[PDB]
């Protein structure tokens, strides 16, 4: 009884959102899982470093915002920052 | 044990054609064989280190993925 | 009690907020973790996935196909500046290369 | 009899192999080479199939990138033939020799 | 007004061991501090990764040994491994 | 009772207790063994002694008695394994290695 | 404000930097080119540095921010902490 | 009738002189003004420590020296001794910066 968690169903939801009638193979889905894991580890490592530099003991939204700004370029950084900010305000105001 | 002549000359010429090369000298084949053997032993050393640390005998795909990632050559697709 | 409306639905996302929270805790990144950090990270990850998937789907529909394969992901990544510069040092299995021949090698 | 001029089949092959995604080395020779190389670090190792598949993907990507760099170094000197000194210059600049 | 720890005195002891009558400037000592910190963080990060891969919760001597082997080349790896092993046996047998 | 420290127990010059504390506080794992700080201290001391011996030989070669960053750079760049361990670092006030291509020389 | 300071990197300074690199003969078009390169480099570091400074809610750029930026771009620097 | 060195002599002498030394090769004040101008383009009303600008100077000089070495190699590859912009572009392309 050994499981194996993955982001397959969430990637599938996003795909059905942006392309309602296109599918995806299994190897492309493995590529997408690898991509999500890689970017997650990058952002989390950078935020941990930022928290250590300032002698803080907590990872908050500002650490994630600054890590996003340090990692993504230009268009990507701007739009990701806007998306995350909107998400956090929508979450707290609910 | 010339398993390095297993990489034939037409194979190297195919690899060159994919890279956009239009003409190939005759001394290129030995050079690429040397380069490839260097790269391969560099990767396999760390793969076997990762393996024997875990007290296993079978080299797994994740060991190769880690050995590559530590060289700065991340590889997507075998993360399962 | 009440209906357990979760967290990703609260934030209006598709990605899991609780799983990202657990991964941030267990991954040994800091000794405490805020409440908005998983929401922010989930939103960013969903945005990036949607971007790359839209590009890949356009490529797939361009080659008269209905199902994305790794070649389409490679064509999407390598053809965009910011993605190619974010993923400049990754190898996609079964991806191939970009069709490109130097001008001096052509005849005439 | 019909004969193409030297260089036509070259560009035809270039387009063909840049349109494709296959592997360009045969699998059994590469497997034997990998096992022989691993023979010196530890004896009696086993390999999954996905391990050798990953090694092959990585090696082919590396070599194709090196050949692009070599082609640039060749064109810089006003040639069309790649020679070993172009490979040496590309690797020296990348830092792989230095 | 808070103190600032450093490896100055230990580097000085090692220097007086290998070169009994040579001194060292202050800028070279800052270089040596930077070097020690950098190598420490490299080894510790690699050992942490190794411990995470095997689902272990403890950093032991084997993790440090494997990190040393993965980071240093040839001569350096061999001699560092021998030195650390001797140190650990000397420590436990005391 | 009488308290002898850990670095003296292991026969080292570097601090074992400080390395233990840095391994704990640095958030690397949730537990830390007893021999890990000893191993790490021994490795760090070995590397420092290696690089310092090379730098001192360079300094005594240029008829000086006190090591400066130039000597550290000359030691690092002249050894294969050190230059390949530290291939991507910049040492302030270090300079470069004297080296002129052969084709640029006259005649 | 201050504008047009890339010209303060004079031709003799670039010639000296090239001499330390082993260069014997220098084209006349190099200087301009070089300046462009340098500017790009600085813009990539300072940006990162400033991103650290605003994170701590500071207003002065310290040497540690520069060292962190250089390290995160794979250009580690020994001597300043 | 006055003494004149042949072209290339003072250049080699200067090569030896500047490879034997460790000083900085750019004036401090122009570099500081340049750094402040760029920073002002990024965020207004900034301040700087002295060690920060010193670190920036050391890093930038090291970068440019390494680039000039790679450029010299690319130039010698083409059977020249004069470095030209296309060599800088080839070096920066093989390195992976453009």
């Amino acid at each position: 009884r050994s499981r194996k968690e993955s982001y397959s169903v969430y990637v599938y939801k996003v795909l059905k959102q942006v392309h309602p009638d296109t599918g995806i193979s299994s190897k492309a889905m493995g590529i997408m899982n690898s991509f999500v894991n890689d970017i997650f580890e990058r952002i989390a490592g950078e935020a941990s470093r930022l928290a250590h530099y300032n002698k803080r003991s907590t990872i908050t939204s500002r650490e994630i915002q600054t890590a996003v700004r340090l990692l993504l370029p230009g268009e990507l950084a701007k739009h990701a920052v806007s998306e995350g900010t909107k998400a956090v305000t929508k979450y707290t105001s609910a | 044990r010339d398993n390095i002549q297993g990489i034939t000359k037409p194979a190297i010429r195919r690899l060159a054609r994919r890279g956009g090369v239009k003409r190939i000298s005759g001394l290129i084949y030995e050079e690429t064989r040397g380069v490839l053997k260097v790269f391969l032993e560099n990767v396999i050393r760390d793969a076997v280190t990762y393996t024997e640390h875990a007290k296993r005998k079978t080299v797994t795909a994740m060991d190769v993925v880690y050995a590559l990632k530590r060289q700065g050559r991340t590889l997507y697709g075998f993360g399962g | 009690r009440a209906k357990a409306k979760t967290r990703s639905s609260r934030a209006g996302l598709q990605f899991p907020v609780g799983r990202v929270h657990r991964l941030l805790r267990k991954g040994n990144y800091s000794e405490r973790v805020g409440a908005g950090a998983p929401v922010y990270l989930a939103a960013v990850l969903e945005y990036l996935t949607a971007e790359i998937l839209e590009l890949a789907g356009n490529a797939a529909r361009d080659n008269k196909k209905t199902r994305i394969i790794p070649r389409h992901l490679q064509l999407a990544i390598r053809n965009d500046e910011e993605l190619n510069k974010l993923l400049g040092r990754v190898t996609i299995a079964q991806g191939g290369v970009l069709p490109n021949i130097q001008a001096v090698l052509l005849p005439k | 009899p019909h004969r193409y001029r030297p260089g036509t089949v070259a560009l035809r092959e270039i387009r063909r192999y840049q349109k494709s995604t296959e592997l360009l080395i045969r699998k059994l020779p590469f497997q034997r080479l990998v096992r022989e190389i691993a023979q010196d670090f530890k004896t009696d190792l086993r390999f999954q199939s996905s391990a050798v598949m990953a090694l092959q993907e990585a090696c082919e990507a590396y070599l194709v990138g090196l050949f692009e760099d070599t082609n640039l170094c060749a064109i810089h000197a006003k040639r069309v033939t790649i020679m070993p000194k172009d490979i040496q210059l590309a690797r020296r600049i990348r830092g792989e020799r230095a």
